RNA sequence: ACUCAACACGGGGAAACUCACCAGGUCCAGACACAAUAAGGAUUGACAGAUUGAGAGCUCUUUCUUGAUUUUGUGGGUGGUGGUGCAUGGCCGUUCUUAGUUGGUGGAGUGAUUUGUCUGCUUAAUUGCGAUAACGAACGAGACCUUAACCUACUAAAUAGUGGUGCUAGCAUUUGCUGGUUAUCCACUUCUUAGAGGGACUAUCGGUUUCAAGCCGAUGGAAGUUUGAGGCAAUAACAGGUCUGUGAUGCCCUUAGACGUUCUGGGCCGCACGCGCGCUACACUGACGGAGCCAGCGAGUCUAACCUUGGCCGAGAGGUCUUGGUAAUCUUGUGAAACUCCGUCGUGCUGGGGAUAGAGCAUUGUAAUUAUUGCUCUUCAACGAGGAAUUCCUAGUAAGCGCAAGUCAUCAGC
């Protein structure tokens, strides 16, 4: 899908920060709840990461639940040029 | 918000969670969930069999759930706190057995071995009765419904709600979809809470053997 | 206008139309065989007792 | 109609065998006895038991 | 790519399955009648009489 | 400031009668133990939420209906107590599935 | 979907949506991998006309904008209210809510199997008595659970209610009688609420039978038809229904000029006619006008326009200014309808009946035309108790009668 580089980067940054993203299955929603981008871009960005193994998706009650995988952490680290050290929120003492 | 609306919304919150974890914690052997609403926090307890690798890695792939929970339902980080908990009586959990049936049927243990396998595992561990029904396509085109009953179980009345634990799962495969039905009666003697018998079960105590005749034989 | 429905092929409902039928082999390969019942049933107690050993060793 | 099931008629015979000494030909005292000596879960069944128990005691 | 969707069956869909038909709105449920009977006891609606 | 006696309404709402009676009993007993002025647990009429659906997911069969009920039990207890004791009473009686609201009576 | 077990059923009351159908137009929301193509721009965009229902840069005119996302092929996905319910899951309907089902030990039989599980009487009941090569049991029935009827007995309560008092208004003198002031206040908990417990077991007596199970009469009692009503409901089955509830699903079909999706308009309502559920009627036990005037179950908005009181405007529908209510508190005593009284008519298609139809004024909504709906006047049809047939029904029941809820922006003959 054709997507602005800015919006794509915002989604990748969010996903790396939190390690999870929750998107309602609404392609017409003008703005995503947690990210300043169109909800369509979130769903289609993460669909492209899931097809490559980088993100695991679960779908329930018209919501997509995305969880970042180990391979996805590495990919996003390279893509964002982040310098080992900085992990995602899912490595900060999870417990739930 | 009204109380009529609020308690219903807490019902739908539970129901959304139960269905979420069912498909998320499929491999990790999810029994169920309970929630305890306090003023500050909201406690949650994921009961599960495989409680080792649900947690793991000093937490690396676990709170994904809570971050997913806090994200959707609009909770702060400090409020909601889940817990992993070792499930008690793996046999009597009807959900666990129908889930275990799936994994046996996936790696290709044949129906009768799988069914009799699970029935005997239940019936050993304290269970007054059991049932397993498997329905659907299995290699033949026409579909059929085999039953694998053992022991004793009632069917009608309020005791069903009390004792017997129903659970169902849908299992995917090359040819069609097959469907499982694990009733497990549990013994009223091992109650914990509630009544300790069936309503029909009358019990009589035997009288002590009293000696006839006797004398006055007074005391002071 | 007056002519009612002309059935809905209910007179030959039990008689299959495909023409294909299931052999005894296909049924038995899916749903297990009645001759080889002991082999299946004896392996169940082995599979059952395997899990009970793992359940016990959790002190 | 009023026809009593097995569990009524069975447990009535089972009480009378053990406690024909004790019990009377009167419902009210019997029902209060059936609480102590027998362990019945239900309240309605207890009143059924004790009622047939009284019917048999009348015949004896 | 969009038109009025403020009222009517086009607006309201099921929480679970995204069907417009046969909704239960009472008490702000928004669950289709079929899905309700599945998730009735889970919510806390139990049969009695 | 702490010793100022405030008139307070504790409202208890639950679907489960047993838990709600236990919590209600514990609040009343604790109020007695501290010699607080109590108006006892007023039982409000139980709200029966009723949903009637067709049993069948399709058009077929006899027109059979199912009726589901959710019962909401509501109680309130009025207490005259200082602020410190009230905070103590509310914290001790948190049972899962009982909702507890505290309203300060300002006229 | 087509006998019971299709046909006011799909919670199916479709103005758009819903939506699947029809005439037309967009968008790709075409994952990924590989190559092509390639930053001396792969490729999105868009004013004004042209074009088109259209302010859709869709396409065309034209010359900017953008900086590798993609486009273009090749595999391969994704979605599908596309097909098959005769490939399936789940669910539900039916047989059957009928009374039915099974094994242990013993007996009979080489065996499959059988008896138990029965001639009779009894029960709502394979419920029991009794008969008895069976004996003792289990599932189903029953018990249970929810609900409805009693409990001057307990437990308490202004978010329920009463009795004096504080208070205050009128009638009347006799203190009174009848009302305001919901915490000015005190005391109770009968009525009301719901929490524990009690109460019924065919109790007790009289008949009539294998003097058994039972049944029938009479008296107490709140209640004596399983106390009334449901819920749950065995072994099984059916090529019952549902792939148009589902991100339940196999396979097949389709996949950029789409059977994906979305926008505009139409259609689902279209009318020589045949059938099913219903509403309103045919009048005098009635219509009409005034007056009297009594329920129960409900439901209801916080960042949303929900239930609406009271005042004011209006013939009415409605409008309008404020207020209570997240609700035993406010709406609401839901002063519902039939009915009750006193009037008006007088047996005539009549003042019974209110179809069809004209004109106007409101309301909801982006939109009311193929009348959404309501209101005013006018128009005033068939129908004089329904042929052959055929449905439902045994006590607070049938039938009459309206009300709330569901759906719901609006619309009930359901
Ligand atoms: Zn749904």
């Amino acid at each position: 899908m054709l997507m602005p580089k800015e919006d794509r980067n915002k989604i990748h940054q969010y996903l790396f920060q939190e390690g999870v993203v929750v998107a309602k299955k609404d392609f017409n929603q003008a703005k995503h709840e947690e990210i300043d981008t169109k909800n369509l871009y979130v769903i289609k960005a993460l669909q492209s990461l899931t097809s490559k193994g980088y993100v695991k998706t679960q779908f329930s009650w018209q919501y997509y639940y995305y969880t970042l995988t180990e391979e996805g952490v590495e990919y996003l680290r390279e893509y964002l040029n982040l310098p080992e050290h900085i992990v995602p929120a899912t490595y900060i003492q999870e417990r739930n | 918000i009204s109380k009529k609306r609020k308690l219903v919304a807490d019902g739908v919150f539970y129901a959304e969670l139960n269905e979420f974890f069912t498909r998320e914690l499929a491999e990790e052997g999810y029994s169920g969930v309970e929630v305890r609403v306090t003023p500050t926090k909201t406690e949650v307890i994921i009961r599960a069999t495989r409680t080792q690798d649900v947690l793991g890695e000093n937490g690396r792939r676990i709170n994904e759930l809570t971050l997913l929970v806090q994200k959707r339902f609009k909770y702060a980080p400090g409020t909601i706190v889940l817990y992993a908990e070792r499930v008690q009586d793996r046999g009597l959990s009807a959900v666990a057995q129908a889930e275990s049936m799936k994994f046996k049927l996936l790696n290709g243990l044949a129906i009768r071995r799988a069914a009799y396998g699970v029935v005997r595992y239940v019936m050993e561990s304290g269970a007054k009765g059991c049932e397993v029904v498997v329905s659907g396509k299995l290699r033949a085109a026409r579909a059929k419904a085999m039953k694998f009953a053992d022991g004793f179980l009632i069917h009608s009345g309020q005791p069903v709600n009390d004792f017997i634990d129903t659970a169902t799962r849908h299992v995917l495969m090359r040819q069609g979809v097959l469907g499982i039905k694990v009733k497990i009666m549990r013994d009223p003697a091992k109650s914990r809470t509630g009544p300790k018998a069936l309503p029909d079960a009358v019990t009589i105590i035997e009288p002590k053997e009293e000696e006839p005749i006797l004398a006055p034989s007074v005391k002071d | 206008a007056t002519t009612k429905k002309s059935n809905t092929r209910r007179a030959t409902d039990r008689h299959s139309r495909t023409g294909k039928t299931d052999t005894k082999k296909k049924v038995n390969q899916g749903w297990g065989d009645d001759k080889k019942e002991l082999s299946a049933e004896k392996e169940a107690q082995a599979d059952a007792a395997a899990e009970i050993a793992e359940d016990a060793a959790e002190a | 109609g009023r026809v009593r099931t097995k569990t009524v008629k069975r447990a009535s015979k089972a009480l009378i065998e053990r406690y024909y000494p004790k019990l009377t030909l009167d419902f009210q005292t019997n029902k209060r006895l059936c609480d102590e000596i027998a362990t019945i879960q239900s309240k309605r069944l207890r009143n059924k038991i004790a009622g047939y128990t009284t019917h048999l005691m009348k015949r004896i | 790519f969009s038109h009025p969707r403020r009222y009517g069956k086009g607006s309201r869909q099921c929480r679970v399955c995204s069907s417009h038909t046969g909704l239960i709105r009472k008490y702000g449920l928004n669950i289709c009648r079929q899905c309700f009977r599945e998730k009735a006891n889970d919510i806390g609606f139990n049969k009695f009489r | 400031q702490q010793q100022q006696i405030i008139k307070i309404r504790i409202t208890l709402t639950s679907t489960k009668v047993k838990q709600l009676e236990n919590v209600s009993s514990n609040i009343v007993k604790n109020a007695e133990q501290h010699n607080l002025v109590k108006k006892g647990p007023v039982r409000l009429p139980t709200k029966v939420l009723k949903i009637s659906t067709r049993k069948t997911p399709n058009g077929e069969g006899s027109k059979t209906w199912e009726t589901y009920e959710m019962r909401i039990h509501k109680r309130y207890i009025d207490l005259e107590a200082p602020v410190q004791i009230v905070k103590r009473i509310t914290q001790i009686t948190i049972e899962p599935g009982v909702d507890v609201e505290v309203v300060v009576a300002s006229n």
